RNA sequence: AGGGGAUCGAAGAUGAUCAGAUACCGUCGUAGUCUUAACCAUAAACUAUGCCGACUAGGGAUCGGGUGGUGUUUUUUUAAUGACCCACUCGGCACCUUACGAGAAAUCAAAGUCUUUGGGUUCUGGGGGGAGUAUGGUCGCAAGGCUGAAACUUAAAGGAAUU
């Protein structure tokens, strides 16, 4: 069977980790740059470790997986957390400014609140 | 060196909490042997006896030892733990911790002068564990601590100079009637005895005021 | 030990019911007690209907399916694989 | 709850509970008053009437026994007594 | 008391009904839950939106009266309130929980995650029953968006609101960070609208 | 308790419930103390001044804290109108 | 042993019992 | 069926005390409920009872403080003598400080330390502490 | 009720049934029926002297392997054939 | 003791399998299985949990009766009635989740309110065998039922769970 190792699986993600770009989408040209970054006694080894390598690297290109956290995760997500839709933030909208309620919803308006758009259906 | 984790850890390392009734008086949970110890630094420790427990695997048994350690002093602290391990002088270091983890305070009384100290119980309580009951009825001045040497030790340590007890169930299992005992004399401050009546104002927590001296 | 709440099967205030008869081995059993399989299968194997459709008079529209309702003993229905044992936390899932 | 008056219920408590379960027994039965078509003739019928009551006056059927309240025939008028 | 000026207003109870949080469940309904008003033909039993809000201030002033704001504990196991944590863990302190809560965060006292709370909110008790089970060793107080078929067991703040809804969730995290903040001392004035839209505690699909 | 001369025997003279009236446990890990801020004319919290709730581990377990603690905030003056005594 | 086999034995043995009980008594 | 009304009630009102409750309803209604509670409230183990009166036996709703801890009945009313009250209390009571022993006796319903001053004694209702 | 009887006329129930019940006592039945008087080899008796009839030997029970070196003794009251056992080492030389 | 007697079928007769098989399997087959009149008084006759009464955590479904809702459907579109929906109530067969509480545990809305021991009442048990045997009474046509030992022997049996 190919079934990685954990070694190899673990020290791959945190390659990963600091090093997105370092790690180009191919085998050969990374495979010696893993050396350079990390002390690995063993040819067989850092073969293995870059092989992992290279596939995450192309799988991350497909679209974000289970425990990438690369530095750069947040990037988006950072940039990706203003949505704030313009106007139509489901308030004073979606309606012909009035808010469809029912009887029992208007009771409870008429409790405190009754100065409010009622629309009873 | 003992780095606490806990906020209670650094606040009695700091000086802060100086005694053992405010944690006991706010029930603030401590798991730190270091705790206890600092604040009770008269802390003895007395193991009843060691029990060899079996497993039975595919080839032979699994010999471990368990042993019955209490910790408490003489004036109104109790503790008890029981921990297993490979080694009978390891289970004895863990018990100790256990117990020092599992300290529990005292409600002495008098079968009644209002004259002198607090010598027996206040009331009557009981703890069941398992089958066994362990009965502590409040007796005269002079009469003793009338029970089990196991649990009249016990008792000997909580701070009890005399007390009446009553047991029934299989008393010979000593770990079950242990705990039972334990936890008749963790319920004397739970019976509501018409002097503590009165209301008082509740005390503020002491990690609220010292909230400065907390993590970081 | 008590094993289920339902001692033998779904019987709660009747105390006794009629016997019904096992498909496979003629054994009595108490009609709640027994497990009972509905079959809905076609009176046709799997398949096969092409061939018949081929050589069948009027615009077939036919299609008959057998019903029949099959009562299995306790050792019967788990010797045909039908009930299987179950874990103690499985046992009490219905 | 805890704290609840059960001194004190509200209205719609009592209106739910059975009536051997509230805090006062009491019936929940009324008396009502039907009159036959033309003739006035006032008369008490029972809410639960158990029979088949008739004025006396016009022998016509004014309610039939039944297991709950008595159904009183179409050609009468009823009022709360 | 308070001074008055706490009650809810027109363009709260506007937001509120809007978001469809007074629409509560079915005939299921725990003894527990006396917020209930009338209930519709339908069979959805009408949450009073009133009882709310006070409960809603009331928790407030509970999370201010926390000394320091890290002790404060949101947690979220639903999908539909991630987002509204991490917004209110990153505008009123306290720290996120969003999403898997790891059972031990409360209790082992050498494990990577451990945190020393003195109130945690979770967002669906019945989705939290592992963090309230926790808080319940560790002498913490909870605080919960409830409905009214959720369980209140060791819960001993509620708020009543609607959990199976992005809309209802969000909008009561956003008006809880709001009456916090006010009640700190960071948003000025109590009677300015908060100048962030509540839709940013809002959870989008993808 | 005391003795004949006055001084106060026995030590840590326990709490009690707010709710039900009950010796809180040294050992009972499961009661809390609520601490709710104090709110002044310009409607921000004081720091210092707390309304202490304590609440006992079987209050909180059987789901009546949530009850308890609105009967507590509205006699208190906490809370106005989300608790009725004749329910 | 069963307990029915068990009861049948003493049965049969007591019915032998009372067989030569009858030709004394 | 129904045999004693003081054991229904006492026993309605432990089981309200042990499920927090600051209330319960009694309602067997009688004569010596009544008396057994006046007597708790002389030393404060209850709060305040008002009796309902409908045209048959009664409900009584006494409000309950966090006091009291376990009141019960000693059925049958055993003939105690003045020399046995010691015992009794000796084994119906936890501390010889608190505690009451509530005794019905030719001079009305009442305690036991009350008994012993006033030098009489009668038939053993229950205990209260 | 406990499964008892509970009135404050009710004593001849419990005397009753306390009667009955204590029968399954071993020590209360082997007390009043006075067996020792008329099945016990010794007769209720501490000691009882006999006549040597003869020198006897019995092998031990399960785990365990000794001959016991008894000896068959007839009372002298009762008239009936008793074993007996000597205690000590070598000492079945002494009788005879 | 009559009637009835088709299937199944204590006994029994054969076919096998098996070292042996008058057991399991196959084919026949008497008594019996059905009913009338008179006996037998037994069962794992079990919910292995006696009966009556009070209190105590929630949730839903369901059976019978009752109440309310211009509720829905139905006959003559639309009155009744009936059948359904929602809410409530009383008695039930029960069930789902928790464990305040109990239990040795399995588990229990009682098997809870029992060392904080007491609501009323009946029956049964005091280590395992011998033994539900022997004898004496009693009922029965019999088979058998009820009451019911002793001598002697043993340090163990037995219950719930863990590996």
């Amino acid at each position: 069977g190919r079934v990685r190792t954990k070694t190899v699986k673990r020290a791959s993600k945190a390659l990963i980790e600091r090093y997105y770009p370092k790690l180009t989408l191919d085998f050969q040209t990374n495979k010696r740059l893993c050396d350079e970054i990390a002390t690995i006694q063993s040819k067989r080894l850092r073969n293995k470790i870059a092989g992992y390598t290279t596939h995450l690297m192309k799988r991350i290109q497909k679209g974000p997986v289970r425990g990438i956290s690369f530095k750069l995760q947040e990037e988006e997500r950072e940039r990706k957390d203003q949505y704030v839709p313009e106007v139509s933030a489901l308030d004073l909208s979606r309606s012909n400014g009035v808010l469809n309620v029912d009887n029992q919803t208007s009771d409870l308006v008429k409790s405190l609140g009754l100065k409010l758009p009622l629309s009873v259906i | 060196g003992w780095v606490p984790v806990t906020k209670l850890g650094r606040l009695v390392k700091a000086g802060k909490i100086t005694t053992i009734e405010e944690i006991f008086l706010h029930s603030l949970p401590v798991k730190e042997f270091q705790i206890i110890d600092t604040l009770l630094p008269g802390l003895q420790d007395e193991v009843m006896n060691i029990k060899p427990v079996q497993k039975q695997t595919r080839a032979g048994q699994r010999t471990r030892f368990k042993a019955v350690v209490v910790v408490g002093d003489s004036n109104g602290h109790v503790g008890l733990g029981i921990k297993t391990a490979k080694e009978v002088a390891g289970a004895i270091r863990a018990g100790i911790i256990i117990a020092k983890l599992s300290v529990i305070p005292i409600r002495r009384g008098y079968w009644g002068t209002n004259l002198g100290q607090p010598h027996s119980l206040a009331t009557k309580t009981t703890g069941k564990c398992g089958s066994v009951t362990v009965r502590l009825i409040p007796a005269p001045r002079g009469s003793g601590i009338v029970a089990s040497p196991a649990v009249k030790k016990l008792l000997q340590l909580a701070g009890v100079e005399d007390v009446y007890t009553q047991s029934n169930g299989k008393t010979r299992t000593l770990e079950n009637t242990l705990k039972a005992a334990f936890v008749a004399i963790g319920n004397t401050y739970g019976f509501l005895t018409p002097n503590l009546w009165a209301e008082q104002p509740l005390p503020v927590s002491p990690l609220d005021i010292y909230s400065d001296e907390a993590s970081a | 030990p008590k094993k289920r709440a339902s001692n033998g099967r779904n019987k709660k205030g009747r105390g006794h019911v009629k016997p019904v008869r096992c498909v496979n081995c003629s054994k009595s059993i108490p009609k709640d007690k027994a497990i009972k399989r509905m079959a809905i299968r076609n009176i046709v194997e799997a398949a096969a209907v092409r061939d018949l459709s081929e050589a069948s008079v009027y615009p077939e529209y036919a299609l008959p399916k057998t019903y029949n309702k099959l009562h299995y003993c306790v050792s019967c229905a788990i010797h045909a694989r039908i009930v299987r044992v179950r874990s103690r936390e499985d046992r009490k899932n219905r | 709850v805890l704290v609840q008056d059960l001194l004190h219920p509200t209205a719609a408590s009592e209106a739910r509970k059975h009536k051997l379960k509230t805090l006062v027994q009491g019936p929940r039965s009324y008396f009502l008053d039907v009159k036959c078509p033309g003739c006035l003739n006032i008369t008490t019928v029972f809410s639960h009437a158990q029979t088949a009551v008739t004025c006396e006056s016009c022998s016509t059927i004014l309610c039939t026994p039944t297991g709950g309240k008595a159904k009183l025939s179409e050609g009468t008028s009823f009022r709360r007594k | 008391s308070l001074p008055a000026t706490f009650d809810l207003t027109p363009e709260d109870a506007q937001l509120l009904l809007a978001a469809n949080t007074h629409l509560g469940a079915r005939n299921v309904q725990v003894h527990q839950e006396p917020y209930v008003f009338n209930a519709r033909p339908d069979g959805v039993h009408v949450i009073n939106v009133g009882k709310t809000w006070e409960k809603l201030v009331l928790a407030a002033r509970i999370i201010a009266a926390i000394p320091n704001p890290e002790d404060v504990v949101a947690i979220s196991s639903r999908t539909f309130g991630q987002r509204a944590v991490l917004k209110f863990a990153a505008h009123t302190g306290a720290t996120p929980i969003a999403g898997r809560f790891t059972p031990g965060s409360f209790t082992n006292y050498i494990t990577r995650s451990f945190k020393e709370p003195r109130l945690v909110i979770v967002t669906d008790p019945r989705s939290d029953a592992q963090a309230i089970k926790e808080a319940s060793y560790v002498n913490i107080p909870v605080i919960a968006l409830t409905d009214l078929d959720s369980p209140s067991e060791f819960v001993d703040v509620a708020i009543p609101c609607n959990n199976r809804g992005k809309h209802s969730i969000g909008l009561i995290w956003y008006l809880l960070a709001r009456e916090v903040l006010r009640l700190r001392g960071a948003l000025v004035d109590r009677t300015q609208p908060w100048s962030i839209m509540p839709d940013l505690y809002f959870y989008r699909d993808p | 308790m005391e003795n004949d001369k006055g001084q106060l025997v026995e030590l840590y003279v326990p709490r009690k419930c707010s709710a039900t009236n009950r010796i809180i446990k040294a050992d009972d890990h499961a009661s809390v103390q609520i601490n709710v801020a104090k709110v002044d004319e310009e409607g921000r919290a004081i720091p210092g001044e707390y309304v202490t709730y304590a609440l006992s581990g079987y209050v909180r377990s059987r789901g009546e804290s949530d009850d308890s603690l609105n009967r507590l905030a509205q006699n208190d003056g906490l809370l106005k109108n989300v608790w009725s005594y004749s329910r | 042993m069963r307990a029915k086999w068990r009861k049948k034995r003493t049965r049969r043995l007591k019915r032998k019992r009372r067989k030569v009980r009858a030709r004394s008594k | 069926t129904r045999s004693s009304v003081l054991a229904d009630a006492l026993n309605a009102i432990n089981n309200a005390e042990k499920t927090g409750k600051r209330q319960v309803l009694i309602r067997p209604s009688s004569k010596v409920i009544i008396k057994f509670l006046q007597v708790m409230q002389k030393h404060g183990y209850i709060g305040e009872f008002e009796y309902i009166d409908d045209h048959r036996s009664g409900k009584i709703v006494v409000q309950l403080n966090g006091r009291l801890n376990k009141c019960g009945v000693i059925s049958p009313r055993f003939n105690v003598k003045i020399g046995d009250i010691e015992k009794w209390t000796a084994n119906l009571l936890p501390a010889r400080q608190f505690g009451y022993v509530i005794l019905t006796t030719s001079a009305g319903i009442m305690d036991h330390e009350e008994a012993r001053r006033k030098h009489v004694s009668g038939k053993i209702l229950g205990f209260v502490y | 009720g406990k499964g008892k009887p509970r009135g404050l006329n009710s004593a001849r129930k419990l005397r009753v049934h306390r009667r009955n019940n204590r029968w399954a006592e071993n020590n209360y039945k082997k007390r009043l029926l006075g067996t020792a008087f008329k099945s016990s080899p010794f007769g209720g008796s501490s000691h009882a002297k006999g006549i040597v009839l003869e020198k006897l030997g019995i092998e031990s029970k399960q785990p365990n392997s000794a001959i016991r070196k008894c000896v068959r003794v007839q009372l002298i009251k009762n008239g009936k054939k008793v074993t007996a056992f000597v205690p000590n080492d070598g000492c079945l030389n002494f009788v005879d």
